């Protein structure tokens, strides 16, 4: 039960950030650009039973973009990204519809308009109207603050499914093993902990 | 007369509190987010044994899973007063039993001042 | 008139 | 071993390229990572073309001959004009043929859609290149072919399709005007025969395949044909009944119907309106025929999501709300059509009830047409009463939470439009909502919060007498559903409500002082009050309540003995003693709104002095220990206290203004002796601990010290009235505060915040302390650019505050440049040219208005030595800088402002405002123009930068570039022809002449 999903969309505007977040939970500060593609496995646990994407994480920029529209081929979904701080990722919106959609004729796509999180938005709400004719679903979202970061993998798992009730649902929690660690290794640890105790936490100013 | 038309229940809530959960990449001297979400303690019926589960808001996905060892010990990062670092032994959050240095930031430091006192409670629980 | 009613009416409002 | 496809030496190995793309697609892990890289450096050697008809014959994996498609649209797309005459032909001759074979074989035109559609494709940049000019049959043996076969036939429709696309619809980006232009002429020079086609394709039947490709090329049509295709003949009613009935048609045609809505029509010609009538007409029946009756329960439908109904009803939405927008008036005057009329609105409100975000914003825009129209058009109201009524409870229903906000503000303005269009039927409906909640028939928390949103949201559509009986039975009937419910989670949300709503109705409050005072003290009783949430609302409720009836808190009511303003004052320890320091700071801000309206100066004075009276004792015993022994500052408590004392300024004072100032004054000197006695615990702290300290919770407390202080400054001086007392009773003691701490800290330990403080002085008093602008730029300028000038990420704030200094001193001081040592002068514009390449919005901008500006301000110094050298060291300079980021495609987003930046600069030489030249009395003749050598500068430049273009090109731009430099549209037009050409080899040099 898993489904190609390729994701789409200028580059800077948090492709591959948004799956890391996915993938471990990390929100990764740097932008270092996808070369070509990058797959990675993603699994949702549903009250359907788990959903396995398979994520082709796209490059944004032309001088990188690899294969192109060749990544597309055999997609069963996909995600199209732009920047809400950036108005010519929404301009290009079009150009990367049209090059997906070529290749794959009907597919559920999702549209998402990152960094919400970003007071100074530029792509207003009221603006943000090319997905109506096109039948995308719309979704602002920030891998960030992880606004509706959830909600594109529910959307596409219950048009994939065909279940509009599928919910995503708690994994089994099992009982973790208890602890005898030798104290060859006592030595070792304190060295570890004794870094990590002294490289700061990031963003000690959130709220969280 | 007419005919009409998780894994963790078996478990008792000590403790329940609001963070997020760092794990350090030694390899990048690097601090990177697990999850954030409701972190629970969680007591064993059976066993008596004490657990922390901590789930992904949302996704509810398992970012943390691991016995409050007795040996373990809350330590304060340099850079927070509402925040502990400790070494973990064996967690199982995803798949096999890994070793990890986690740090765990709350709200308030006085939330974090009560996780302490929660923690090290549970840890004399999973002594008797 | 009613509206002095409304008054007397909006203070008894309490948690507890 | 995979690697093998990449060594040319040897003949390609077909069975091996389709393993490494087999590896791909259906491959996984670091096998398929490993096969990823090899296929795109075989796809990106320049050769690999010359190999792609080896693929595309002796392949078995339809990947490979798509990959191989890819690497020969990269050839025709790019330097086609380049190859031998020979290769152009048999690229063209094998393109074709191979796509003949795959439609003849049914198993391969069954089972290969994406392999035959990417050689259309590639089929279309070819015709992009050779038609009509070299290929005049193209479309009349495209016709002839057709009739021969269904399946060619088909396909044929979706090279159209394409070609559409790719000349009306996408053009605009990706080819030059004139090429554009050419083509679309092209096109509509030979539509006759194609529409033809269409026609009789869609008349005679009877492949569904055919049908479907044949509608989704007149969608493409639709776009740009002349409006006497679909009128002068019989093809709408083909869409609107015959292509309504099927659903493999269905969705298709009703975009096509969508499309010809918006179609440019004649609207003085009745039989064409009879037209228009006719095809909704028969469009809205088949509806109702053969998909729902206009009764069905669509919100279920579209929950049920099964097989294409969400998108059905979408597009039914847009169809609906697209003609009706443009052609309900058609449908209002004949008696005839008003059942049609009201049922298309009828399936809309249906479509409005449907539980989808974005679709319910599509059909509200719609109701603010309507609503809007009926408000102001006489005689048409009437016509939608029960429409009208239905929607009320529509929207009263689906109100969202006031402050997304975007779609709280559409439902207001159209729930307001609906309230004056029938006030009695809207107050109806809320009272009778509000009678389902008491009941508890509708009781739930996001029920009573619709229905208080929705209550609030018409304040000021009653007349003042009926708004006084609305809100005393609405808030009667509240308080009595609060005292109903137990427990203080339904008290807190029911209660919220209630201040939610009377926070709505500042008119009624205003009129009723006994009403307002117990409303008011109700709030402070709620700042007691330890449940999640109550403070909160209880003073944002406060404030939004002051800022809409201050007056009234700071006159002397009847029956009162005293203006409330100072009762509340009186009364504050008490009243926020329960509160968290942001929430006694928005109660302070409140306070200061009132305060304001006093305009007694010495009253106004004595009420700021009596609010201010808590933290200032608190501020006079902390200067007091804290220049006793400096070492409380390192106690975390004494540090928050003063953070939290220098907030509540800042929130007083961002209230009162310029009113603030006397306050100001009372702690301005000893605070930034503060200020000072902080900075060094913060470098003490650094020297002692290394830059670690910075991360640590107590240096985080001293800056937010200095942080506070900056702000409350900045905020002053932001809506000061009195700028003689800024300048010479602020502005000293301030610089010498803040501007050598700055200098001389370490750049980790540097508050970003002295940058933005110092642009607020500036931009308010700058031309008054010229010797003071010096003095800030001395200080921050060189150890600032330092920070900023190895990177684009290092240091974002100060990155950004720093060019907003710029800006600002290059507007209100620019003589502070021109006292800069040459060598300063010169970093300064080494500054301003790397703003031009951050990818980073608020650089990038900031970076191209200071460069137009400082060419203004040379402009304006006429011709004297300082604008002469400044042209001589770096006119070119900006002109080449300019030109890099306009051609480099990685700062797009500047195009604008980057485009009249240059026209900025050429237009200059052509007209003579640079007096001295600009080049080396070796390097060219004497007496030569700038203009003449400008031309060669700019042509050696392009040539060296871009060497794949012919000097024609290159000299063909620069012609068009340079007489068109007082004509902002067209040069950017210009630009961006050349931007397409730099892209390909050949392009023609005459497109430059388009306009
Ligand atoms: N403030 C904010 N920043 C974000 C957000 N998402 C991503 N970013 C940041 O944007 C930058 C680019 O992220 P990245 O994932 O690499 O973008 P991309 O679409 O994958 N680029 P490419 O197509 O070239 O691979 C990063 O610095 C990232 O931290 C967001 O939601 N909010
Ligand atoms: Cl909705
Ligand atoms: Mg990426
Ligand atoms: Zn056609």
């Amino acid at each position: 039960v898993q489904f190609k999903l390729v994701l789409v969309g200028d580059g800077g505007t948090g492709k591959t950030t948004f799956v890391k977040r996915h993938l471990t939970g990390e929100f990764e500060k740097k932008y270092v650009a996808t070369l070509g593609v990058e797959v990675h496995p993603l699994v949702f646990h549903t009250n359907r039973g788990p959903i396995k994407f398979n994520v082709w994480d796209t490059a944004g920029q032309e001088k990188f973009g690899g294969l192109r529209d060749g990544y597309y081929i055999q997609a069963q979904c996909a995600i199209i990204m732009f920047d809400v701080t950036s108005r010519v990722t929404y301009k290009n919106v079009p150009n990367w519809h049209r090059d997906l959609v070529r290749v794959c004729e009907n597919i559920p796509i999702v549209l998402c308009g990152n960094k919400v999180d970003i007071k100074d938005r530029k792509v207003k709400a009221k603006s943000i109207v090319f997905h109506r004719k096109k039948n995308l679903q719309y979704y602002d979202i920030s891998a960030k603050s992880n606004y509706n970061f959830e909600k594109p993998f529910l959307w596409l798992a219950r048009k994939l499914i065909g279940d509009p009730n599928l919910e995503f649902v708690a994994m089994p929690a099992l009982a973790p093993p208890e602890v005898v660690m030798d104290p060859a290794l006592a030595a070792q640890y304190e060295h570890d902990l004794e870094v990590a105790q002294t490289t700061a936490l990031p963003d000690e100013d959130d709220d969280l | 007369h007419f005919e009409p038309v998780t894994m963790e229940e078996d478990e008792e809530v000590l403790y329940k509190v609001r963070a997020k959960l760092f794990r350090f990449d030694a390899d990048a001297k690097e601090w990177k987010e697990r999850g954030t979400g409701d972190c629970k303690f969680l007591k064993n019926k059976k066993t008596n044994k004490v657990r922390i589960l901590m789930r992904r808001d949302k996704t509810l996905k398992i970012c943390a899973n691991h016995i409050i060892a007795p040996e373990y010990t809350l330590k304060p990062n340099v850079g927070s007063d509402r925040s502990w670092v400790y070494a973990c032994t064996a967690d199982i959050a995803e798949g096999e039993a890994e070793a990890f240095t986690f740090a765990i930031r709350f709200g308030s430091k006085e939330n974090a001042d009560k996780f302490k006192e929660e923690f090290e409670k549970a840890q004399e629980i999973n002594k008797k | 008139g009613k509206i002095e009613e409304l008054a007397q009416n909006f203070e008894t409002m309490e948690f507890s | 071993s995979m690697e093998g496809i990449l060594d040319f030496s040897n003949d390609l190995d077909i069975a091996l390229l389709d393993q490494v793309v087999s590896t791909f697609y259906q491959g996984s892990g670091v096998q398929q990572k490993q096969a990823q890289e090899i296929l795109t450096k075989f796809q990106d050697n320049p050769d690999a073309w010359q190999k792609a008809d080896q693929i595309l014959q002796f392949s078995t994996n339809p990947q490979s001959k798509f990959i191989a498609l890819s690497i020969l649209d990269k050839l025709i797309t790019r330097k086609w004009k380049l190859l031998p005459n020979d290769h152009r032909i048999g690229i063209r001759n094998f393109v074709v043929g191979m796509i003949i074979s795959m439609c003849q074989d049914d198993e391969v035109f069954k089972t290969q859609k994406n392999l035959i559609n990417k050689s259309d494709l590639t089929l279309v940049q070819i015709l992009k290149q050779e038609w009509p000019q070299n290929w005049p049959e193209f479309i009349p043996e495209l016709i002839g072919s057709s009739s021969s076969s269904v399946n060619v036939c088909e396909n044929n429709m979706i090279v159209l399709k394409l070609l559409s696309e790719e000349v009306f619809d996408f053009s605009a980006e990706q080819m030059t005007q004139a090429k554009a232009l050419h083509l679309k002429n092209s096109m509509s020079k030979e539509f006759e025969q194609i529409f033809k086609l269409c026609f009789q394709v869609l008349e005679q039947g009877s492949s569904s395949s055919l049908i479907v490709a044949t509608l989704e090329s007149l969608l493409r049509y639709l776009h740009w044909i002349p409006y006497r295709y679909i009128y002068e003949t019989n093809i709408l009613e083909l869409l609107s009944t015959k292509f309504m009935t099927s659903p493999d048609t269905r969705a298709i045609t009703l975009k096509c119907l969508t499309e010809v809505s918006n179609l440019k029509i004649p609207q003085d010609n009745d039989l064409i309106k009879r037209q228009t009538v006719l095809f909704f007409q028969n469009t809205l029946q088949q509806i109702a025929t053969s998909v729902m009756p206009v009764t069905a329960d669509l919100k279920a439908t579209y929950a049920n999501a099964n097989g294409n109904d969400q998108s059905f009803l979408q597009d039914l939405a847009m169809f609906l709300t697209t003609y009706l927008a443009r052609n309900r008036a058609l449908l209002e005057s004949d008696e005839s059509l008003r059942e049609l009329l009201l049922n298309a609105h009828q399936y809309l409100i249906q479509l409005s009830k449907i539980e989808e975000r974005e679709l319910f914003k599509t059909t509200l825009d719609y109701w603010h047409n309507l609503v809007a129209d009926l408000f102001y058009e006489p005689l048409k109201k009437h016509i939608y009463e029960e429409i009208c009524s239905q929607l009320r409870l529509v929207i009263i229903e689906n109100m969202v939470r006031p402050e997304t906000i975007q779609l709280y503000k559409s439902e207001r303005e159209v729930l307001v439009y609906l309230t004056h269009l029938n006030v009695i039927d809207t107050e109806e409906i809320m009272i009778s909502k509000l009678a389902r909640q008491i009941d508890g028939s509708e009781w739930s928390w996001h029920n009573i919060n619709t229905l208080s949103w929705a209550i609030g949201s018409i304040s000021g559509t009653m007349s003042e007498d009926t708004e006084k009986r609305f809100v005393v039975t609405v808030i009667k009937d509240l308080l009595g559903l609060c005292e109903q419910k137990r427990g203080k989670d339904n008290k807190a949300v029911v209660a919220s409500d209630i201040m939610y709503v009377v926070g709505q109705y500042p008119r009624f409050l205003k009129a009723h002082w006994n009403f307002l005072r117990t409303v008011i003290l109700k709030l402070f009783e709620f700042m007691h009050e330890t449940h999640e949430g109550v403070q909160d609302m209880a003073c944002d409720t406060f404030i939004k309540i002051v800022q809409k009836c201050k007056y009234h808190f700071v006159i002397q009511q009847p029956r009162e003995s005293e203006p409330f303003i100072q009762t509340i004052i009186r009364d504050i320890q008490k009243t926020t003693a329960d509160l968290q320091p942001q929430q006694v700071h928005t109660f302070y801000k409140a306070c200061g709104i009132i305060i304001s309206e006093e305009r007694s100066v010495a009253e106004r004075n004595r009420l700021l002095s009596d609010l201010m009276q808590l933290p200032n004792m608190a501020w006079d015993t902390i200067v007091e220990q804290s220049t006793a022994n400096p070492t409380l500052l390192l106690d975390s408590e004494t540090v928050k206290i003063i953070a939290n004392i220098i907030k509540t300024n800042v929130a007083v004072c961002t209230s009162m203004g310029a009113d603030f100032y006397p306050q100001l004054g009372h702690i301005y000197y000893n605070m930034l002796q503060l200020y000072r006695a902080v900075s060094s615990m913060i470098s003490a702290q650094v020297a002692a601990e290394g830059l670690i300290a910075t991360k640590t919770p107590k240096v985080r407390g001293l800056r937010t010290i200095k942080k506070e202080i900056l702000k409350l400054v900045e905020t002053y001086i932001s809506k000061a009235r009195n700028l003689d007392d800024v300048v010479k009773v602020l502005v000293e003691p301030l610089l010498n505060a803040v501007l050598e701490d700055y200098m001389n800290n370490v750049p980790d330990a540097r508050d970003a915040e002295v940058l933005n403080c110092m642009t607020t002085v500036v931009e308010k008093v700058g031309h008054m302390i010229p010797q003071g602008v010096i003095l800030i730029l001395q200080s921050v300028f060189e150890c600032t650019l330092d920070m900023i000038n190895k990177d684009f990420t290092e240091y974002p704030e100060h990155r950004v505050e720093f060019y907003k200094l710029l800006k600002v001193i290059n507007e209100k001081s620019f003589a502070a440049f021109l006292e800069l040592p040459p060598a300063a002068f010169k970093l300064f514009v080494d500054a301003i040219c790397w703003a031009f390449k951050h990818n980073n919005r608020d650089v990038e901008v900031n970076g191209l208005q200071i460069a137009l500006d400082l060419v203004k301000n040379i402009e304006r110094m006429g011709n004297v030595p300082f604008a002469n050298e400044f042209h001589k060291n770096y006119f070119f300079i900006f002109v080449s800088e300019t030109f890099f980021v306009l051609t480099d495609s990685d700062h797009k987003s500047g195009f604008s402002k980057q485009a009249l930046l240059l026209m900025k600069l050429i237009s200059l030489v052509y007209d003579n405002k640079i007096s001295v030249p600009l080049y080396q009395e070796a390097e060219v003749p004497q007496g030569t123009s700038n203009q003449v050598y400008l031309s060669q500068y700019l042509a050696n430049m392009l040539s060296n930068a871009f060497p794949h273009l012919t000097s024609e090109q290159i000299a063909s731009f620069l012609s068009a570039l340079t007489k068109q430099c007082k004509d902002l549209v067209v040069f950017k037009g210009t630009l961006r022809d050349f931007l397409v050409q730099i892209k390909e080899v050949g392009g023609d040099p005459t497109d430059y002449l388009f306009a």
